[PDB]
């Protein structure tokens, strides 16, 4: 119960 | 209907960034972090990157010019190619499935400092068969799903 989605998000904000 | 858990989750994403805690992100920031991850962006990159949210014109990233950032992101994933893209920066040895110890890895390779626990606890988070690992299915769940 620990959300990740920011984390996960990272490598694509080179987008 | 921000909760009180999404801010905390964005806190600790903006401080994994703002690495000196000065409560600004720089273009020398988000390079480190980026290139943490195996990525290469060039200056001119890191300048528009931020750019497109740099809504002072100051020339680094604050707060809610961060939370802009992830908000405009978080709506411009749907793509397959992009979601698989993250997927793989995870599952370090190609398996299918994320482990508590490869997000355990890339964490510490990020730089966030995470107890074991902590770990295991994002892995239940996204884990929807039950088996103990995420698999891509229930990544995508966990990036399109809010
Ligand atoms: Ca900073
Ligand atoms: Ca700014
Ligand atoms: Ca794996
Ligand atoms: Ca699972």
């Amino acid at each position: 119960g620990r959300n990740w989605k920011n984390f996960a998000l990272v490598p694509l904000l080179r987008d | 209907q921000l909760t009180e858990e999404q801010i905390a989750e964005f806190k600790e994403a903006f401080s994994l960034f703002d690495k000196d805690g000065d409560g600004t992100i720089t273009t020398k920031e988000l390079g480190t972090v980026m290139r943490s991850l195996g990525q290469n962006p060039t200056e001119a990159e890191l300048q528009d990157m931020i750019n497109e949210v740099d809504a002072d014109g100051n020339g680094t990233i604050d707060f809610p010019e961060f939370l802009t950032m992830m908000a405009r992101k978080m709506k411009d994933t749907d793509s397959e190619e992009e979601i698989r893209e993250a997927f793989r920066v995870f599952d370090k040895d190609g398996n299918g499935y994320i482990s508590a110890a490869e997000l355990r890895h890339v964490m510490t390779n990020l730089g966030e400092k995470l107890t074991d626990e902590e770990v295991d606890e994002m892995i239940r988070e996204a884990d929807i068969d039950g088996d103990g690992q995420v698999n891509y299915e229930e990544f995508v769940q966990m990036m399109t799903a809010k």
